[PDB]
Protein backbone atom coordinates (compact mmCIF):
# COMPACT_ATOMS: atom_id res chain seq x y z
CA UNK A 1 0.00 0.00 0.00
CA UNK A 2 0.62 3.68 0.36
CA UNK A 3 2.92 3.02 3.49
CA UNK A 4 6.03 2.94 1.70
CA UNK A 5 7.63 4.57 -1.00
CA UNK A 6 7.40 2.14 -3.43
CA UNK A 7 10.67 3.64 -5.59
CA UNK A 8 12.78 3.11 -2.32
CA UNK A 9 10.90 -0.54 -2.35
CA UNK A 10 10.44 -1.46 -6.29
CA UNK A 11 8.46 -4.59 -7.46
CA UNK A 12 7.52 -5.65 -10.53
CA UNK A 13 4.25 -5.61 -12.25
CA UNK A 14 2.86 -8.43 -10.70
CA UNK A 15 1.57 -10.73 -13.27
CA UNK A 16 -0.39 -13.57 -12.89
CA UNK A 17 -2.61 -16.18 -15.17
CA UNK A 18 -6.13 -16.38 -15.27
CA UNK A 19 -7.88 -20.38 -14.12
CA UNK A 20 -8.04 -22.45 -16.72
CA UNK A 21 -10.10 -24.79 -15.91
CA UNK A 22 -9.65 -28.93 -17.91
CA UNK A 23 -11.54 -30.84 -15.49
CA UNK A 24 -15.36 -31.14 -15.01
CA UNK A 25 -14.42 -31.69 -10.46
CA UNK A 26 -14.83 -28.56 -8.50
CA UNK A 27 -11.60 -26.98 -6.71
CA UNK A 28 -11.44 -27.48 -3.45
CA UNK A 29 -9.53 -24.85 -3.36
CA UNK A 30 -11.83 -22.49 -4.70
CA UNK A 31 -14.73 -23.71 -2.28
CA UNK A 32 -12.20 -23.34 0.95
CA UNK A 33 -11.20 -19.67 0.03
CA UNK A 34 -14.96 -18.32 -0.39
CA UNK A 35 -15.66 -19.62 3.13
CA UNK A 36 -12.12 -18.50 4.53
CA UNK A 37 -13.54 -15.05 2.80
CA UNK A 38 -17.28 -15.16 4.09
CA UNK A 39 -16.40 -16.28 7.59
CA UNK A 40 -12.56 -15.02 8.52
CA UNK A 41 -11.97 -11.92 5.66
CA UNK A 42 -15.48 -10.31 6.38
CA UNK A 43 -15.22 -10.13 10.23
CA UNK A 44 -11.90 -8.52 10.60
CA UNK A 45 -12.80 -5.83 7.77
CA UNK A 46 -15.64 -4.57 10.09
CA UNK A 47 -13.33 -4.59 13.11
CA UNK A 48 -10.76 -2.48 10.73
CA UNK A 49 -13.53 -0.27 9.56
CA UNK A 50 -14.61 0.09 12.95
CA UNK A 51 -11.09 1.03 14.51
CA UNK A 52 -10.60 3.28 11.42
CA UNK A 53 -13.74 5.41 12.59
CA UNK A 54 -12.56 5.78 15.68
CA UNK A 55 -8.92 6.78 14.70
CA UNK A 56 -10.87 9.14 11.87
CA UNK A 57 -12.14 11.16 14.79
CA UNK A 58 -8.65 11.56 16.88
CA UNK A 59 -6.32 12.83 13.85
CA UNK A 60 -3.05 14.35 15.30
CA UNK A 61 0.52 14.71 13.63
CA UNK A 62 4.17 13.91 14.59
CA UNK A 63 7.03 15.29 12.64
CA UNK A 64 10.84 13.87 11.05
CA UNK A 65 13.15 15.83 12.74
CA UNK A 66 15.43 17.86 10.57
CA UNK A 67 19.42 18.11 11.44
CA UNK A 68 21.05 21.31 9.31
CA UNK A 69 25.14 20.37 8.48
CA UNK A 70 27.94 21.70 10.88
CA UNK A 71 31.70 21.40 10.14
CA UNK A 72 33.10 18.49 9.71
CA UNK A 73 36.06 17.06 11.44
CA UNK A 74 38.21 18.34 9.27
CA UNK A 75 37.21 21.83 9.86
CA UNK A 76 38.46 21.42 13.40
CA UNK A 77 41.66 22.90 14.65
CA UNK A 78 43.59 20.26 17.18
CA UNK A 79 42.25 21.15 20.76
CA UNK A 80 38.99 22.47 20.23
CA UNK A 81 36.32 20.60 21.58
CA UNK A 82 33.17 22.53 20.85
CA UNK A 83 33.70 22.04 17.07
CA UNK A 84 35.35 18.27 17.54
CA UNK A 85 32.40 17.38 19.80
CA UNK A 86 30.04 18.73 17.09
CA UNK A 87 31.55 17.10 14.18
CA UNK A 88 31.83 13.48 15.96
CA UNK A 89 27.58 13.63 16.69
CA UNK A 90 27.05 14.56 12.75
CA UNK A 91 29.77 11.86 11.71
CA UNK A 92 28.09 9.29 13.98
CA UNK A 93 24.44 10.24 12.45
CA UNK A 94 26.38 9.84 8.88
CA UNK A 95 27.33 6.25 10.22
CA UNK A 96 23.90 4.99 11.13
CA UNK A 97 22.40 6.35 8.38
CA UNK A 98 25.00 4.55 5.88
CA UNK A 99 23.97 1.25 8.37
CA UNK A 100 20.40 1.92 7.14
CA UNK A 101 21.25 2.27 3.60
CA UNK A 102 22.49 -1.40 3.70
CA UNK A 103 20.35 -2.75 5.13
CA UNK A 104 17.39 -0.94 2.56
CA UNK A 105 19.56 -2.58 -0.41
CA UNK A 106 19.88 -6.04 1.89
CA UNK A 107 15.93 -6.00 1.62
CA UNK A 108 15.84 -5.54 -1.66
CA UNK A 109 18.29 -8.37 -2.46
CA UNK A 110 16.20 -11.07 -0.12
CA UNK A 111 12.87 -10.11 -1.63
CA UNK A 112 14.47 -10.21 -5.00
CA UNK A 113 15.56 -13.98 -4.31
CA UNK A 114 12.34 -15.10 -2.67
CA UNK A 115 10.07 -13.53 -5.51
CA UNK A 116 12.27 -15.38 -8.51
CA UNK A 117 12.09 -18.92 -7.33
CA UNK A 118 14.06 -21.17 -9.49
CA UNK A 119 15.36 -18.22 -11.76
CA UNK A 120 17.25 -16.37 -9.41
CA UNK A 121 20.61 -16.56 -9.96
CA UNK A 122 19.63 -14.27 -13.58
CA UNK A 123 17.14 -12.48 -12.37
CA UNK A 124 18.50 -10.78 -9.46
CA UNK A 125 21.95 -10.30 -10.79
CA UNK A 126 21.36 -5.90 -10.82
CA UNK A 127 20.35 -6.42 -6.84
CA UNK A 128 23.32 -8.16 -6.52
CA UNK A 129 25.61 -5.80 -8.52
CA UNK A 130 24.11 -3.06 -6.01
CA UNK A 131 24.42 -4.68 -2.84
CA UNK A 132 28.22 -5.17 -3.61
CA UNK A 133 28.68 -1.41 -4.94
CA UNK A 134 27.29 -0.66 -1.76
CA UNK A 135 29.14 -3.29 0.43
CA UNK A 136 32.83 -2.21 -1.13
CA UNK A 137 32.04 1.44 -0.27
CA UNK A 138 30.89 0.93 3.42
CA UNK A 139 33.91 -1.34 3.79
CA UNK A 140 36.28 1.70 2.85
CA UNK A 141 34.27 3.84 4.76
CA UNK A 142 33.87 2.14 8.12
CA UNK A 143 35.82 -1.01 8.45
CA UNK A 144 38.30 -1.76 10.92
CA UNK A 145 37.39 1.02 12.91
CA UNK A 146 37.11 -1.27 15.95
CA UNK A 147 35.37 -0.27 18.94
CA UNK A 148 36.64 3.03 20.34
CA UNK A 149 35.45 3.99 16.55
CA UNK A 150 35.64 8.02 16.10
CA UNK A 151 35.94 10.41 13.37
CA UNK A 152 38.99 11.51 13.31
CA UNK A 153 40.41 7.48 13.12
CA UNK A 154 38.02 7.45 9.96
CA UNK A 155 39.96 10.63 9.05
CA UNK A 156 43.36 8.97 9.27
CA UNK A 157 42.11 5.51 7.58
CA UNK A 158 40.73 7.69 4.37
CA UNK A 159 44.06 9.88 4.36
CA UNK A 160 45.83 6.65 4.07
CA UNK A 161 43.42 5.01 1.41
CA UNK A 162 44.36 8.45 -0.60
CA UNK A 163 47.83 8.36 -0.30
CA UNK A 164 48.22 4.78 -1.45
CA UNK A 165 46.02 5.62 -4.10
CA UNK A 166 48.22 8.60 -5.55
CA UNK A 167 51.57 6.90 -5.12
CA UNK A 168 50.28 3.78 -6.93
CA UNK A 169 48.57 6.62 -9.77
CA UNK A 170 52.09 8.43 -9.55
CA UNK A 171 53.91 5.10 -10.08
CA UNK A 172 51.45 3.64 -13.05
CA UNK A 173 52.15 7.36 -14.96
CA UNK A 174 55.57 6.63 -15.04
CA UNK A 175 55.49 3.47 -16.71
CA UNK B 1 60.08 22.12 48.85
CA UNK B 2 58.16 24.97 49.73
CA UNK B 3 56.35 27.26 46.84
CA UNK B 4 54.60 29.87 49.46
CA UNK B 5 56.80 30.67 52.43
CA UNK B 6 58.97 33.43 50.53
CA UNK B 7 56.34 35.21 48.93
CA UNK B 8 57.03 38.53 49.31
CA UNK B 9 54.71 40.49 51.67
CA UNK B 10 53.75 37.68 53.48
CA UNK B 11 52.56 37.87 57.10
CA UNK B 12 54.20 35.58 58.96
CA UNK B 13 50.54 34.17 60.93
CA UNK B 14 48.01 35.94 60.00
CA UNK B 15 45.81 33.31 58.33
CA UNK B 16 44.12 35.92 56.32
CA UNK B 17 45.79 38.46 54.28
CA UNK B 18 43.22 41.83 53.95
CA UNK B 19 43.68 41.11 50.26
CA UNK B 20 40.99 38.09 50.68
CA UNK B 21 38.70 40.42 51.76
CA UNK B 22 38.34 40.98 47.69
CA UNK B 23 36.80 37.52 47.45
CA UNK B 24 33.77 36.00 47.58
CA UNK B 25 33.06 34.59 50.60
CA UNK B 26 31.17 31.12 50.71
CA UNK B 27 27.72 30.35 50.57
CA UNK B 28 26.65 29.50 54.01
CA UNK B 29 24.49 26.82 52.28
CA UNK B 30 27.99 26.01 50.64
CA UNK B 31 27.97 21.96 50.55
CA UNK B 32 31.20 21.80 51.96
CA UNK B 33 30.23 23.40 55.29
CA UNK B 34 27.67 21.12 55.23
CA UNK B 35 29.63 18.24 55.23
CA UNK B 36 31.79 20.02 57.85
CA UNK B 37 28.50 20.16 60.24
CA UNK B 38 27.63 16.55 59.20
CA UNK B 39 30.98 15.45 60.68
CA UNK B 40 30.48 17.32 63.81
CA UNK B 41 26.37 16.16 64.22
CA UNK B 42 28.97 12.62 63.60
CA UNK B 43 31.35 13.85 66.06
CA UNK B 44 28.39 14.01 68.90
CA UNK B 45 26.94 10.64 67.95
CA UNK B 46 30.26 8.98 68.65
CA UNK B 47 30.04 10.90 71.73
CA UNK B 48 26.99 9.77 72.64
CA UNK B 49 27.61 5.95 71.66
CA UNK B 50 31.48 5.70 73.55
CA UNK B 51 29.09 7.51 76.89
CA UNK B 52 26.56 4.50 76.78
CA UNK B 53 24.35 6.94 76.58
CA UNK B 54 20.92 7.14 74.03
CA UNK B 55 22.55 7.62 70.84
CA UNK B 56 19.86 10.04 69.11
CA UNK B 57 18.34 11.98 72.04
CA UNK B 58 20.80 11.99 75.19
CA UNK B 59 22.47 15.41 75.00
CA UNK B 60 20.60 17.90 72.06
CA UNK B 61 22.90 21.11 73.76
CA UNK B 62 26.25 18.90 73.46
CA UNK B 63 25.34 18.05 69.60
CA UNK B 64 24.30 21.44 68.91
CA UNK B 65 27.36 23.00 70.08
CA UNK B 66 29.34 19.83 68.33
CA UNK B 67 27.70 21.03 64.90
CA UNK B 68 27.50 25.02 65.43
CA UNK B 69 31.91 24.31 66.44
CA UNK B 70 32.45 22.43 63.10
CA UNK B 71 30.89 24.98 60.86
CA UNK B 72 32.19 28.35 62.61
CA UNK B 73 35.70 26.44 62.02
CA UNK B 74 35.11 24.85 58.25
CA UNK B 75 33.70 28.61 57.18
CA UNK B 76 37.32 30.10 58.09
CA UNK B 77 39.45 26.80 56.46
CA UNK B 78 36.91 27.22 53.09
CA UNK B 79 37.79 31.19 53.54
CA UNK B 80 41.96 30.34 53.45
CA UNK B 81 41.69 27.86 50.85
CA UNK B 82 39.76 30.27 48.67
CA UNK B 83 42.41 32.74 49.20
CA UNK B 84 45.58 30.73 48.07
CA UNK B 85 43.86 28.81 45.30
CA UNK B 86 43.03 32.41 43.85
CA UNK B 87 46.85 33.47 45.01
CA UNK B 88 48.27 30.83 42.87
CA UNK B 89 45.59 31.27 39.80
CA UNK B 90 46.74 35.10 39.68
CA UNK B 91 51.05 33.99 40.47
CA UNK B 92 50.72 31.93 37.67
CA UNK B 93 49.09 34.38 34.79
CA UNK B 94 51.41 36.90 36.08
CA UNK B 95 54.66 34.93 35.30
CA UNK B 96 52.83 33.73 32.49
CA UNK B 97 52.26 37.16 31.30
CA UNK B 98 56.04 38.42 31.78
CA UNK B 99 57.27 35.56 30.09
CA UNK B 100 56.02 35.18 26.60
CA UNK B 101 59.28 33.76 25.20
CA UNK B 102 58.65 30.69 27.60
CA UNK B 103 54.48 30.23 26.58
CA UNK B 104 54.47 30.67 22.73
CA UNK B 105 51.11 30.47 20.90
CA UNK B 106 51.92 28.66 17.70
CA UNK B 107 49.87 28.41 14.64
CA UNK B 108 46.34 26.27 14.77
CA UNK B 109 46.47 23.40 12.21
CA UNK B 110 43.26 21.93 11.54
CA UNK B 111 42.65 18.10 10.93
CA UNK B 112 42.47 18.26 7.51
CA UNK B 113 46.21 19.20 7.41
CA UNK B 114 47.63 16.92 10.07
CA UNK B 115 48.29 13.68 8.79
CA UNK B 116 47.26 10.63 12.27
CA UNK B 117 48.42 7.07 11.54
CA UNK B 118 45.80 4.77 11.09
CA UNK B 119 46.15 1.53 13.06
CA UNK B 120 43.12 -1.15 12.01
CA UNK B 121 41.70 -3.37 14.30
CA UNK B 122 41.48 -6.98 13.19
C1 LIG C 1 28.95 7.88 51.99
C2 LIG C 1 27.63 8.64 52.12
C3 LIG C 1 27.35 9.10 53.55
C4 LIG C 1 27.74 8.04 54.60
C5 LIG C 1 28.38 8.69 55.86
C6 LIG C 1 29.27 7.71 56.64
C7 LIG C 1 28.45 6.63 57.41
C8 LIG C 1 27.41 7.25 58.35
C9 LIG C 1 28.04 8.22 59.38
C10 LIG C 1 28.95 7.49 60.39
C11 LIG C 1 28.78 8.03 61.82
C12 LIG C 1 27.27 8.13 62.21
C13 LIG C 1 26.95 7.34 63.50
C14 LIG C 1 28.07 7.47 64.56
C15 LIG C 1 27.61 6.95 65.93
C16 LIG C 1 27.15 5.49 65.86
C17 LIG C 1 27.75 4.64 66.98
C18 LIG C 1 26.78 3.52 67.43
O1 LIG C 1 27.13 2.71 68.22
O2 LIG C 1 25.47 3.47 66.89
C19 LIG C 1 24.51 2.87 67.76
C20 LIG C 1 23.18 3.59 67.60
C21 LIG C 1 22.08 2.75 68.26
O3 LIG C 1 22.26 2.83 69.67
P1 LIG C 1 20.92 3.11 70.63
O4 LIG C 1 19.82 3.73 69.80
O5 LIG C 1 21.29 4.04 71.76
O6 LIG C 1 20.41 1.64 71.27
C22 LIG C 1 21.04 0.46 70.80
C23 LIG C 1 22.18 0.07 71.80
O7 LIG C 1 23.07 1.15 71.91
C24 LIG C 1 23.00 -1.17 71.36
O8 LIG C 1 24.34 -0.77 71.14
P2 LIG C 1 25.55 -1.85 71.46
O9 LIG C 1 26.83 -1.10 71.69
O10 LIG C 1 25.21 -2.64 72.70
O11 LIG C 1 25.75 -2.88 70.18
C25 LIG C 1 27.05 -3.35 69.90
C26 LIG C 1 27.43 -2.93 68.49
C27 LIG C 1 27.67 -1.41 68.46
O12 LIG C 1 28.60 -1.14 67.43
C28 LIG C 1 28.15 -0.20 66.45
O13 LIG C 1 27.05 0.24 66.52
C29 LIG C 1 29.08 0.23 65.30
C30 LIG C 1 29.09 1.74 65.08
C31 LIG C 1 30.47 2.26 64.66
C32 LIG C 1 30.42 3.73 64.18
C33 LIG C 1 31.17 3.94 62.83
C34 LIG C 1 32.68 4.21 63.02
C35 LIG C 1 33.06 5.68 62.77
C36 LIG C 1 32.49 6.23 61.46
C37 LIG C 1 33.30 5.79 60.23
C38 LIG C 1 32.42 5.14 59.14
C39 LIG C 1 33.20 4.91 57.80
C40 LIG C 1 32.26 4.98 56.56
C41 LIG C 1 33.02 4.77 55.22
C42 LIG C 1 32.91 3.32 54.66
C43 LIG C 1 33.77 2.32 55.43
C44 LIG C 1 32.94 1.45 56.39
C45 LIG C 1 33.67 1.18 57.71
O14 LIG C 1 28.60 -3.58 68.09
C46 LIG C 1 28.38 -4.81 67.41
O15 LIG C 1 27.31 -5.32 67.44
C47 LIG C 1 29.54 -5.49 66.63
C48 LIG C 1 29.24 -5.63 65.13
C49 LIG C 1 30.49 -5.89 64.30
C50 LIG C 1 30.42 -5.22 62.92
C51 LIG C 1 31.60 -4.24 62.68
C52 LIG C 1 31.24 -3.12 61.67
C53 LIG C 1 31.41 -1.70 62.30
C54 LIG C 1 31.83 -0.62 61.27
C55 LIG C 1 30.68 -0.22 60.31
C56 LIG C 1 30.53 1.32 60.17
C57 LIG C 1 29.50 1.71 59.07
C58 LIG C 1 29.03 3.19 59.15
C59 LIG C 1 28.11 3.45 60.36
C60 LIG C 1 26.97 2.40 60.47
C61 LIG C 1 25.77 2.92 61.29
C62 LIG C 1 26.07 2.93 62.80
C63 LIG C 1 24.87 3.42 63.61
O16 LIG C 1 22.88 3.77 66.23
C64 LIG C 1 21.98 4.83 65.95
O17 LIG C 1 20.82 4.72 66.16
C65 LIG C 1 22.52 6.15 65.37
C66 LIG C 1 22.49 6.16 63.83
C67 LIG C 1 21.25 6.87 63.28
C68 LIG C 1 21.20 8.35 63.69
C69 LIG C 1 21.17 9.29 62.48
C70 LIG C 1 19.73 9.61 62.01
C71 LIG C 1 19.54 11.11 61.72
C72 LIG C 1 18.10 11.60 62.04
C73 LIG C 1 17.03 10.87 61.19
C74 LIG C 1 16.49 11.75 60.05
C75 LIG C 1 17.52 11.94 58.90
C76 LIG C 1 17.63 13.41 58.45
C77 LIG C 1 17.64 13.54 56.92
C78 LIG C 1 17.26 14.95 56.45
C79 LIG C 1 15.91 14.97 55.73
C80 LIG C 1 14.76 15.25 56.69
C81 LIG C 1 13.62 14.25 56.55
C1 LIG D 1 42.96 14.35 60.00
C2 LIG D 1 42.29 15.76 59.96
C3 LIG D 1 43.35 16.91 60.10
C4 LIG D 1 42.87 18.01 61.10
C5 LIG D 1 44.06 18.70 61.85
C6 LIG D 1 43.57 19.51 63.10
C7 LIG D 1 42.31 20.41 62.76
C8 LIG D 1 41.94 21.39 63.93
C9 LIG D 1 43.10 22.40 64.26
C10 LIG D 1 42.67 23.89 64.06
C11 LIG D 1 43.87 24.79 63.57
C12 LIG D 1 43.95 26.15 64.35
C13 LIG D 1 44.64 27.28 63.51
C14 LIG D 1 43.77 28.58 63.48
C15 LIG D 1 44.44 29.76 64.27
C16 LIG D 1 45.23 30.73 63.32
C17 LIG D 1 46.74 30.29 63.14
C18 LIG D 1 47.37 30.90 61.86
O1 LIG D 1 47.94 32.12 62.16
O2 LIG D 1 48.36 30.02 61.36
C19 LIG D 1 48.60 30.16 59.98
C20 LIG D 1 48.84 28.77 59.35
O3 LIG D 1 47.58 28.24 58.95
C21 LIG D 1 47.44 26.86 59.24
O4 LIG D 1 48.48 26.16 58.64
C22 LIG D 1 46.09 26.34 58.70
C23 LIG D 1 45.53 25.19 59.59
C24 LIG D 1 44.39 24.39 58.90
C25 LIG D 1 44.79 22.90 58.67
C26 LIG D 1 43.67 22.08 57.94
C27 LIG D 1 44.20 21.39 56.63
C28 LIG D 1 44.01 19.83 56.66
C29 LIG D 1 44.10 19.19 55.22
C30 LIG D 1 42.68 18.90 54.60
C31 LIG D 1 41.89 17.78 55.39
C32 LIG D 1 40.44 18.25 55.81
C33 LIG D 1 40.44 19.00 57.19
C34 LIG D 1 39.00 19.10 57.81
C35 LIG D 1 38.96 20.04 59.05
C36 LIG D 1 37.98 19.55 60.14
C37 LIG D 1 49.87 31.01 59.78
O5 LIG D 1 50.53 30.55 58.61
P1 LIG D 1 52.20 30.47 58.62
O6 LIG D 1 52.74 31.00 59.93
O7 LIG D 1 52.76 31.30 57.48
O8 LIG D 1 52.70 28.89 58.45
C38 LIG D 1 53.88 28.47 59.14
C39 LIG D 1 54.38 27.13 58.50
N1 LIG D 1 54.90 27.37 57.11
C40 LIG D 1 55.29 28.75 56.70
C41 LIG D 1 56.10 26.54 56.95
C42 LIG D 1 53.82 26.93 56.17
Amino acid sequence: PDSWDKDVYPEPPRRTPAPAPQTSLPNPVTYLTKIFDLLVDRPVTLAREFIEQQHAKNRYYYYHREFRRVPDITECEEKDILCMFEAEMQWRRDYKVDQEIVNIIQERLKACQQREGESYRQNCAKELEQFTQVSKAFQDRYSDLGAHYSARKCLAKQKQRMLAERKAAKEAAAA
Amino acid sequence: MTMMSGRPGRVPLQFLPNEARSLPPPKLTDPRLVYMGFLGYCSGLIDNAIRRRPVVSAGLHRQLLYVTSFVFFGYYLLKRQDYMYALRDHDMFAYVKSHPEDFPEKDKKTYGEILEEFHPVR
